């Protein structure tokens, strides 16, 4: 099931490190959560709609910010329709869209935006190769 | 519904 993917392939130990993502999830592109980590933020429906709209119209959240469970992430450079990236002080967020899914990764210090992006894009790219 | 996940990667 999808819970296995979050636990074993998102919340895994990051390479050459003891760290791991603060939380993670896998959503459908329709915005229904398929699986999430125990400490995944209590997101609101309109926050997910905004993320869905950002993959349809890139750069829409850039001036105003990306919100998750009330927490604002300063939007940073991302791949249009594919990856959304955000900064919240020390922490951040990486959202990777595939054919049928959206893979969320949320990190904290000392995890880099590149390492969250590695975990999230690696899994996203596997699900793309498997035809999803 | 969520579609079935593919086989776990190596």
């Amino acid at each position: 099931s999808w819970q296995t993917y979050v636990d074993e392939h998102l919340m895994c130990d990051i390479e050459g490190t003891g760290q791991h993502l603060a939380s993670a999830a896998i959503f459908g592109t329709d915005g229904n959560v398929w699986a999430k980590s125990s400490s995944f933020p209590e997101f609101k429906p309109d926050e997910i709609n905004a993320i869905i709209k950002e993959f349809s119209e890139p750069g829409a959240l850039a001036p105003t910010g990306l919100f998750l469970a009330g927490a604002k992430y300063m939007v940073i450079q991302g791949e249009p329709g594919a990856v959304i990236r955000g900064k919240k002080g020390a922490g951040g967020i990486c959202i990777k869209k595939t054919g049928q899914a959206m893979v969320f990764g949320i990190y904290e210090e000392p995890v880099n935006p590149g390492q969250c992006n590695m975990v999230v894009e690696r899994l996203g790219d596997y699900l793309v190769d498997q035809g999803m | 519904p969520p579609p079935p996940p593919p086989p776990p990667p190596p």
